[PDB]
Formats: C-alpha cells, sequence, structure tokens
C-alpha cells in the first residue's frame, strides 16, 4: 500500500526521499524549501521549469 | 514535430535551436542554465560550425526576444556510438550567458531516483522542436510541442529493429500520427510535475516519424545526471 513518497509524492512540491521511515522533501536549484518543509519557493527571477509570463 | 500544437507565448522557454552557418536549424537543445545547453551527441556531426539560438518561436520573423550564442566548449559523451546511438548526449558551454526573459528560461534537472520513480512513471512527457512536420516534409518554421506517452520498455524493445539500451527510453504512440521527427533531435523531452517542468530526455532517433508500430527513442536523462552535473562543473 502506498506510503510516504509513494502516497501523493509525500505532499512535496518537488523531490521526495524516504529517510528512516519518513518523507523528506527538497527542491531543484534556484528554489528554497518553504517553512512547511514541503513547498518550493523560487529564490529569484526565471526559476527553472516555469513557463514564462513576462 | 508531427502533430501536436504550436508552442504559444511563454510555453516552451527552455527550447534551444542549433543553427548552422546558413543560419538554419538542424537540431534542438534544452536550456539547463545561463551557460549550458543540453543536446544529442549525434547532432555534433551534423554541422562543422554552429551556434545556439534561444527565444525563437517563428523562424520567419524577428519577434525581438531571439538571441544567438556562440559555443565555447563542446562536451560530448566519450561513449557515444554512431552505430547504436548509445550515450547520445552532449553539453555545450556558451561563450556568453543566456538572458532569461519571456520565451527563454531553463528546464529543471531532477534528482535521479525521484525522476525515475515519479516523473518517468507519469502518463506523458512533452517533446518540442522545429523539426519536420511529417516524415518526408520540411522543417517547421514554428516551434511545436507534443504530449507523448511514456511507453513500456518491453513493448518498446519488441517494436524496435534496433537495440534499445538502458540509456534510452521510448515515448509516443503505436499508431496515432504524432511523434518527433528529423530536426527535433537534441531537443527537450520534459515532464510536468505540479506546474514545474523537468528535463527527462533528449530527442534521439526513430525509425521514421510517427510510423505504425514504432515509437520515438529518447536519451534517458536520468542515466546521465551525474555526468551532466560534472560537465557543468
Ligand atoms: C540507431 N539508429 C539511428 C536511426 N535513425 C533511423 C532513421 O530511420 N532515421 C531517419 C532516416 C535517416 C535520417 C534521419 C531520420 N530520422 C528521423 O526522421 C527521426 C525521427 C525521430 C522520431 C522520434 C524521435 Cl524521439 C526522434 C527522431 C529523430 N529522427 S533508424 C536508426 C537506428
Ligand atoms: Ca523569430
Ligand atoms: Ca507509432
Amino acid at each position: 500500500t502506498r506510503k510516504l513518497c509513494s502516497l501523493d509524492n509525500g505532499d512535496c512540491d518537488q523531490f521526495c526521499h524516504e529517510e528512516q521511515n519518513s518523507v523528506v522533501c527538497s527542491c531543484a536549484r534556484g528554489y528554497t524549501l518553504a517553512d512547511n518543509g514541503k513547498a518550493c519557493i523560487p529564490t529569484g527571477p526565471y526559476p527553472c521549469g516555469k513557463q514564462t509570463l513576462e | 514535430i508531427v502533430g501536436g500544437q504550436e508552442c504559444k507565448d511563454g510555453e516552451c522557454p527552455w527550447q534551444a535551436l542549433l543553427i548552422n552557418e546558413e543560419n538554419e536549424g538542424f537540431c534542438g537543445g534544452t536550456i539547463l542554465s545561463e551557460f549550458y545547453i543540453l543536446t544529442a551527441a549525434h547532432c555534433l556531426y551534423q554541422a562543422k560550425r554552429f551556434k545556439v539560438r534561444v527565444g525563437d518561436r517563428n523562424t520567419e520573423q524577428e519577434e525581438g526576444g531571439e538571441a544567438v550564442h556562440e559555443v565555447e566548449v563542446v562536451i560530448k559523451h566519450n561513449r557515444f556510438t554512431k552505430e547504436t546511438y548509445d550515450f547520445d548526449i552532449a553539453v555545450l558551454r556558451l561563450k556568453t550567458p543566456i538572458t532569461f526573459r519571456m520565451n527563454v528560461a531553463p528546464a529543471c534537472l531532477p534528482e535521479r531516483d525521484w525522476a525515475e520513480s515519479t516523473l518517468m512513471t507519469q502518463k506523458t512527457g512533452i517533446v518540442s522542436g522545429f523539426g519536420r512536420t511529417h516524415e518526408k516534409g520540411r522543417q517547421s518554421t514554428r516551434l511545436k510541442m507534443l504530449e507523448v506517452p511514456y511507453v513500456d520498455r518491453n513493448s518498446c524493445k519488441l517494436s524496435s529493429s534496433f537495440i534499445i539500451t538502458q540509456n534510452m527510453f521510448c515515448a509516443g504512440y503505436d499508431t496515432k500520427q504524432e511523434d518527433a521527427c528529423q530536426g527535433d533531435s537534441g531537443g527537450p523531452h520534459v515532464t510536468r510535475f505540479k506546474d514545474t517542468y523537468f528535463v527527462t530526455g533528449i530527442v534521439s532517433w526513430g525509425e521514421g516519424c510517427a510510423r505504425k508500430g514504432k515509437y520515438g527513442i529518447y536519451t534517458k536523462v536520468t542515466a546521465f545526471l551525474k555526468w551532466i552535473d560534472r560537465s557543468m562543473k
């Protein structure tokens, strides 16, 4: 049965790793992990992987 | 690209176009960062000298955002094999850094295990380029993209007249007439995960374009993430 990273990506925005028996989230370069330890926040203009809107 | 849709404003910003001395595109690339382009090793044989254009969506007009960069260093995988197209990967270091802007932005490099378990198990990825719009046709003057299903490795191996190594994967359709094609080579295969796009493949080869019983063959980027990391120093 789906647990941890196998259950909806562990609630992570991006990378999910299973460490001991728990979810650890992380982000691509140019993002920072948010205070909740799950979301990824772009730290500057033109973060990778985002379609451009301006 | 056979089938699919135009890339609309802002939609395919990591696309790069390799252009020859006559200023014509012959291969794609993916923007990885302000200095580095990912492409296919086999593309390097297709032009003696070449440059990289970014920001272009319509090769028939100057929409202002286009920029050409010279290549400073070509880093070709030392194990590339013309006879099987194994290790079909190259990174290019540009002489001047790309300016990110509308239509110019990098695709994210994922982490290997997460990409293999989570991205490459998604239903589809997206291939894009300026390549032919049918097998025997001319290149597209418009940047196009196409959603392509990931294809079971077994089916793909069964379908192929040529060996599918572990550095390759298959994507596309059994009979539906949508596929990458000649000229799309070297270009991006990216996978969307929560509105962020990750590089998952490099357009590599196919037995024709969109043929029945045949799939598009892509370099498996996750097999080369360490090598890409090293190459970008
Ligand atoms: Ca243009
Ligand atoms: Ca097919």
